[PDB]
RNA sequence: CUGAACUCCUCACACCCAAUUGGACCAAUCUAUCACCCUAUAGAAGAACUAAUGUUAGUAUAAGUAACAUGAAAACAUUCUCCUCCGCAUAAGCCUGCGUCAGAUUAAAAUGAACUGACAAUUAACAGCCCAAUAUCUACAAUCAACCAACAAGUCAUUAUUACCCUCACUGUCAACCCAACACAGGCAUGCUCAUAAGGAAAGGUUAAAAAAAGUAAAAGGAACUCGGCACCUGUUUACCAAAAACAUCACCUCUAGCAUCACCAGUAUUAGAGGCAGUUCAGCUGUCUCUUACUUUUAACCAGUGAAAUUGACCUGCCCGUGAAGAGGCGGGCAUAACACAGCAAGACGAGACCCUAUGGAGCUUU
RNA sequence: GCUACCUAAGAACAGCUAAAAGAGCAAGAUUUAUAGGUAGAGGCGACAAACCUA
RNA sequence: GCUAAACCUAGCCCCAAACCCACUCCACCUUACUACCAGACAACCUUAGCCAAACCAUUUACCCAAAUAAAGUAUAGGCGAUA
C-alpha cells in the first residue's frame, strides 16, 4: 500500500554498495571514479 | 427547511453544544461578564437567565442543586449562585443577565457580544443611551403631553 | 530607534558586532558647529537706532590672529564686504543657485538656508540700508584637529528688506511682495584661517530674545491635544 | 467541466465591477459623545469599551491576589474602593477590593 | 520598478498672479509590498473615490476587509503630509481624487497538488495609490432628466442631413 | 425596368493560379570604401516567422474559484470540555531541525516561529571500541527440566607448557527527528506501560438551501422491484463469505545415476536428481425495495485570511425550420431580443474521456 | 536498502476448546529486524509469464 | 499608474604558437580523507551492432606519419550497393 519509499538508508550498506573501497576493488569501478574526477564532481563516491 | 428550530447548531453535535454552553456560563458565573462571539453568547443567554431561576430555588432543593453541580464545572461557583447571584435577583424577576453587541474581533471578524449579570461590581458598560428629554423633538411632545392633559381633565 | 545608543543597544542585542574603523583619512571639515563666543546683543539696541574695554580687548587680540594667516585684512572694510556677501546669498535663494550659495556660506548656514524652501519660491530683495553696518565683534578659535584655525565675525547690520514665500503650488504663504520691511540682524560670519583657500562666509544669525515676534503667518494652525489611550484620562 | 473558451477583459469587469460585487456604503456609522471617536449606533464604541476593559482587567488582576488560588470564589458580593475611599454602611460585610487609583469619572460609586 | 507616484509631490508651481484664482492643493501618497491582491484591493480603492477625507475614513473604520486598514493607515499619513508639508490649512477639507491598486512584486513559491504534482503558488503583493485635492468633494453628477433626455434626441433629429446626394 | 469584377465610358494599365522555374528589388547585420540625425556602391552571412501537439521566459483565463486553518473562558496566571488512536525508552535513520537574544523574515495569524543573524549546548558508569602463541579438549538439547515424552535432533564448556607487572584513553550522548505521501495515503524492529502518572484537540466566524458523504431513528410490509441481499492430504495464489481454477505438496508412478574434498554432499540406490500425478427450499431479519421521511456531523452557502490546476483560435457566445443537418450560437428564411451578479441544473457546446488495416519495421517464443 | 529466492546469526506470537495442534474461534509451508549472496544473452519465481528501486 | 522595459560586461569560440600538470604541515585503498602488526587478489585475449544495399542473409566506417598530382585510375564487389 505505500509507495515511493524503496530507500531503507543503512549506513553499512550505502558504504559497502557504493563506497570509496568498493569502487576501487574492481577496475570497472575506478573507472566509475575516473570518470567523476575528468567531469569534476565534488563527491567522486559515498 | 427550519421552521421552528429554536436551538442554534454548534460545535460538534449536541452533546458538543451543551458543554460549548455550559463552559460559557461556567465563566459567566465565575467572571460575571465575559465576551464571545455574539451567536455563542445569545445562545447561552437563555441558561444564564434559567440559572439564576434554580438558585432561586435554594440550595436545599434536591433539584436545584443537581442543576447547578452539572452547569457549573467549577464547584466553588455552586455557592456562589445560590448564596450570591441568587439573593442579589431576589427582587426582580428575569432580566438578570444584558447583553450588547461588541466591535468584531480582528482575528476572525466574527460578530461579538459581551454579557453580564446586572449588577456585578465590574466597571459600567457603556450602555446605550436614549436622547436627553431636554432635545428639540422632545421638548414638542413634552408639550404635546401637557396639552393632552388638559383636554382630559375637562 | 534613531539614537546610536539604542542602535548599538539592538546591535549588542542582537549579535551584530560592529568592529570600528580606523584610517589615515578623516573628514574634512570647512567650518565650525557654534559661534566660539556668543555675543549678546544689548538690549534696547534697535531702540537706539570698563566692560566695553575688556571685550574689546578680546576682539583686539582675536583680530591679530586673523592678521596673521592674511596681512592685508582690514576691519573697516568688512561691514561693506559682509554686506555684499549677504544680499548674494541670499539672491541665490530667489533661483536656487546652491552652487553659487556655498561659496558664500558655510555648511552650517546652507541647510538652515535652504532646506525648507526646498519646493517653496521665495521672492526676496534688498531695499535699502538703513545705518551703516559694524563689526560688533571679532573672536578666533583656538587650534583644532588638523590645525584648523577659525576666526568668527560678527556683524550688526539694520536693513530694509521684502520677502514672500509661495508654497508648491504658487499660493502665497508668507509675506509681501513689494512692502518694505525693517529688519535688524547680527550676522555671524566665519572663515578657515588655515585653509589657503578659505573665504569669509555666512555663518549663522543671533537672535536675542527681545527681538520683537516676526511676522504672523496668513493661515491658521490648530495645535493638537494630547492623543491620549483609552485606559489615560485627560488631565488639564 | 473544463473551459470552453477564454473569458475576455471586458466580460470579466462587467461580473468584478457589477454593483453587487461592490461593497457598500454604511449609513449607521456615527461620533460618540463620550470620546468622540467614531461607533457604529447599534454596536459599543470601540475606544470606549476597550477602556473599561482595560480598568476591569486590573480589577480581576486584584481581585486574583486576594484570592490566593483556583477555586476560591467568594460567597459574599465584591466592591471596588479607589484611593481616598472608605467602605459605605451598604457596602458592609462585602469583599473589598483596593485600586491604587483615583475612581475613573465614569465609574461611579453607587 | 516604477515609482512615479512618489515624485508627483515633487512638483512645484510658479507663484499664482492675484487674479488667478486659488490652486487646490494636490498630495499623492502610496504604499509600496501590500501583503495583498490588487483584486480584492481594487474594491476598498473604489468604494472610497470621490469621498471626503473623513468619510472615507469611517467607511475604512468599519470594514471587515483586511485592507481597510492599510488604506486607513495611508489616508492618515496623506492627511497629516498634507497640512504639514503641503500647506494645506484643514486638514478635513479633502478628498479622494484618485484611489487605485497596482500590481506589486510577486514571490512565487514551490506548491504541491493532491497527486503529487508539482505547482508555483504566488505570494502576491500590491501598491495602493491615492490622491488627495483640497476642498469639498465634487458634487456626484446627478441623473439624467428625462428634460435632457427630449433635448438630446431632439437635436439629433436636427442633425441629420441628407445623406449620399449634392 | 431591375440586375456582374461581362462590355462601354474618364483616367490608369507589368499589379488575382499551387508547386516549380526565370528576372528584378529589398529589412536588418557584418566587412571594404563612402557617409556623418542614419546613408551610398559593393563583398559577405547563424540574413526576415499569425501558420509547429517546438523550447525558454513574462503575464492572463479558469478564479479571488477549488482548497487550506485556531476546543472554551479568563487575570493570560489559570481553570474547564473532550480525545487518547497512544505513550516513554532502545535500535536504525536523520544531523542542530519550536533553547536564549534579535529580526523588517514566516504560518490563516501585523503572541508563536519549525525561516534568518548571533549566542549557547549532549560531560560515562550506559553503549561502541576487545583478547599472546602452540598443541589439545568439547557423544548426553531446549521446554519452571523434575516425572511421563518425543522429533524437525538442537545458541551457549577445555586442558597442557610457554609468554606477560599496566592501567580507565578514544568515540556516540541535542531536537518537536526517519522512509514516504503531499487531505497519514501510508510504512516502520525491540523493551516497558495495558490504560495511562505519559501524550493530545475533531469546531476561523456564521447561517442551518439544494445536491453530495457518513451516522442514527422509522409506520405497515419484509427480497416484493432489482445481474446477484444478510445469517488426493493439506498449503500458497486472484477473489474474498467466497467460490473456481492454477500452482505447490503428502502418498503414488515412471525416468537417469555405482560415486567423494566448493552445489548435489562432507551425502552413497530405504540415496540423489529430473518428470507425471484428473447444498437448496423453508423459517427469520433487514430503508435493498414498495416509498421515502426526520435529525446529527461533514460538505455546503455567507463573512474574514490565504490561495491551486486541467482548460482557453478569437468571441459582441439566442430559438425554430431549411441547408447532406439526428453536422449549425456563427450560413438561408422566419422569430426573439435594454443592461448586469448570485445560487442550481446537466439537454447541447465543450471537454475529462478499446478495435481495424495499412510499414519490403521489430522482439519474445515455437518449431515440420 | 523495492521485490523474488537463498545464507549467517537473531527476534516475536493474548485468551478460548485445549487428548490433537491448529490460520479452530481468536506456534506456523507463520511473521519479522540485521548483514550478506544470485544481474539483464541474466537473475529469481508454491509459474501471474510475475518480479528484479518507474 | 503599476507590473515592467532598456543596458555591456562576465566570459566564451575558432586558429596560431608552444610538448602540460602537481610533495607548507597533517589525513587519505579499512566504512577513503581513519597515527601504530606475519602479506600474498593481481594486468595482457579480433570491438560489436550498425549507418546503406530503400528487406535481408556476403558486402560499407571509424588509425599507422608529405599539401598537391598520379586518380576516383589500377583493382575489389550478391561485379549490386559500394569500396
Ligand atoms: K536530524
Ligand atoms: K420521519
Ligand atoms: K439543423
Ligand atoms: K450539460
Ligand atoms: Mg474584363
Ligand atoms: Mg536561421
Ligand atoms: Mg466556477
Ligand atoms: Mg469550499
Ligand atoms: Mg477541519
Ligand atoms: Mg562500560
Ligand atoms: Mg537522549
Ligand atoms: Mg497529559
Ligand atoms: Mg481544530
Ligand atoms: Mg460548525
Ligand atoms: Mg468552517
Ligand atoms: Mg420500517
Ligand atoms: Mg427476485
Ligand atoms: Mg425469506
Ligand atoms: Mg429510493
Ligand atoms: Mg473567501
Ligand atoms: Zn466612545
Amino acid at each position: 500500500k505505500a509507495r515511493g519509499n524503496e530507500y531503507q538508508p543503512s549506513n553499512i550498506k550505502r558504504k559497502n554498495k557504493h563506497g570509496w573501497v568498493r569502487r576501487l576493488s574492481t577496475p570497472a569501478g575506478v573507472q566509475v571514479i575516473l570518470r567523476r574526477m575528468l567531469k569534476g564532481r565534488k563527491s567522486l563516491s559515498h | 427547511i427550519s421552521h421552528g428550530r429554536v436551538f442554534r447548531r454548534m460545535g460538534l453535535g449536541p452533546e458538543s453544544r451543551i458543554h460549548l454552553l455550559r463552559n460559557l456560563l461556567t465563566g459567566l458565573v465565575r467572571h460575571e461578564r465575559i465576551e464571545a462571539p455574539w451567536a455563542r453568547v445569545d445562545e447561552m443567554r437563555g441558561y444564564a437567565e434559567k440559572l439564576i431561576d434554580y438558585g432561586k430555588l435554594g440550595d436545599t432543593n434536591e433539584r436545584a442543586m443537581r442543576m447547578a453541580d452539572f452547569w457549573l464545572t467549577e464547584k466553588d461557583l455552586i455557592p456562589k449562585l445560590f448564596q450570591v447571584l441568587a439573593p442579589r435577583y431576589k427582587d426582580q424577576t428575569g432580566g438578570y443577565t444584558r447583553m450588547l453587541q461588541i466591535p468584531n474581533r480582528s482575528l476572525d471578524r466574527a460578530k461579538m457580544a459581551v454579557i453580564e449579570y446586572k449588577g456585578n461590581c465590574l466597571p459600567p458598560l457603556p450602555l446605550p443611551r436614549r436622547d436627553s428629554h431636554l432635545t428639540l423633538l422632545n421638548q414638542l411632545l413634552q408639550g404635546l403631553r401637557q396639552d393632552l392633559r388638559q383636554s382630559q381633565e375637562a | 530607534f534613531k539614537t546610536e545608543k539604542e542602535f548599538m543597544q539592538h546591535a549588542r542585542k542582537a549579535g551584530l558586532v560592529i568592529p570600528p574603523e580606523k584610517s589615515d583619512r578623516s573628514i574634512h571639515l570647512a567650518c565650525t558647529a557654534g559661534i566660539f563666543d556668543a555675543y549678546v546683543p544689548p538690549e534696547g539696541d534697535a531702540r537706539i537706532s570698563t566692560e566695553r574695554m575688556k571685550k574689546t580687548m578680546a576682539s583686539q587680540v582675536s583680530i591679530r590672529r586673523i592678521k596673521d594667516y592674511d596681512a592685508n585684512f582690514k576691519i573697516k572694510d568688512f561691514p561693506e564686504k559682509a554686506k555684499d556677501i549677504f544680499i548674494e546669498a541670499h539672491l541665490c535663494l530667489n533661483n536656487s543657485d546652491h552652487d553659487r550659495l556655498h561659496t558664500l556660506v558655510t555648511e552650517h548656514c546652507f541647510p538652515d538656508m535652504t532646506w525648507d524652501i526646498k519646493y517653496k519660491t521665495v521672492r526676496w530683495s534688498f531695499v535699502e540700508s538703513l545705518e551703516p553696518s559694524h563689526v560688533v565683534q571679532v573672536r578666533c578659535s583656538s587650534m583644532m584637529n588638523q590645525g584648523n584655525v577659525y576666526g568668527q565675525i560678527t556683524v550688526r547690520m539694520h536693513t530694509r528688506q521684502t520677502l514672500a514665500i509661495y508654497d508648491r503650488f504658487g499660493r502665497l504663504m508668507y509675506g509681501q511682495e513689494d512692502v518694505p520691511k525693517d529688519v535688524l540682524e547680527y550676522v555671524v560670519f566665519e572663515k578657515q584661517l588655515t585653509n589657503p583657500y578659505g573665504s569669509w562666509r555666512m555663518h549663522t544669525k543671533i537672535v536675542p530674545p527681545w527681538a520683537p515676534p516676526k511676522q504672523p503667518i496668513l493661515k491658521t494652525v490648530m495645535i493638537p491635544g494630547p492623543q491620549l489611550k483609552p485606559e489615560e484620562e485627560y488631565e488639564e | 467541466a473544463a473551459p470552453k473558451n477564454r473569458r475576455t477583459i471586458e466580460v470579466n469587469r462587467c461580473r468584478r465591477r457589477n454593483p453587487q460585487k461592490l461593497i457598500k456604503v454604511k449609513n449607521n456609522i456615527d461620533v460618540c459623545p463620550e470620546c468622540g471617536h467614531l461607533k457604529q449606533k447599534h454596536v459599543l464604541c470601540a475606544y470606549c469599551y476597550e477602556k473599561v476593559c482595560k480598568e476591569t482587567a486590573e480589577i480581576r488582576r486584584q481581585i486574583g491576589k486576594q484570592e490566593g488560588g483556583p477555586f476560591k470564589a467568594p460567597t459574599i458580593e465584591t466592591v471596588v474602593l479607589y484611593t481616598g475611599e472608605t467602605p459605605s454602611e451598604q457596602d458592609q460585610g462585602k469583599r473589598i477590593i483596593e485600586r491604587d487609583r483615583k475612581r475613573p469619572s465614569w465609574f461611579t460609586q453607587n | 520598478i516604477s515609482r512615479k507616484w512618489e515624485k508627483k509631490n515633487k512638483i512645484v508651481y510658479p507663484p499664482q498672479l492675484p487674479g488667478e484664482p486659488r490652486r487646490p492643493a494636490e498630495i499623492y501618497h502610496c504604499r509600496r509590498q501590500i501583503k495583498y491582491s490588487k483584486d480584492k484591493m481594487w474594491y476598498l480603492a473604489k468604494l472610497i473615490r470621490g469621498m471626503s477625507i473623513d468619510q472615507a475614513l469611517a467607511q475604512l473604520e468599519f470594514n471587515d476587509k483586511k485592507g481597510a486598514k492599510i488604506i486607513k493607515e495611508v489616508l492618515l499619513e496623506a492627511q497629516d503630509m498634507a497640512v504639514r508639508d503641503h500647506n494645506v490649512e484643514f486638514r478635513s477639507n479633502l478628498y479622494i481624487a484618485e484611489s487605485t491598486s497596482g500590481r506589486g512584486q510577486c514571490l512565487k513559491r514551490i506548491r504541491y497538488h493532491g497527486r503529487g504534482r508539482f505547482g508555483i503558488m504566488e505570494k502576491v503583493y500590491c501598491h495602493y495609490f491615492v490622491k488627495l485635492v483640497e476642498g469639498p468633494p465634487p458634487p456626484p453628477e446627478p441623473p439624467k432628466t428625462a428634460v435632457a433626455h427630449a433635448k438630446e434626441y431632439i437635436q439629433q433629429l436636427r442633425s441629420r442631413t441628407i445623406v449620399h446626394t449634392l
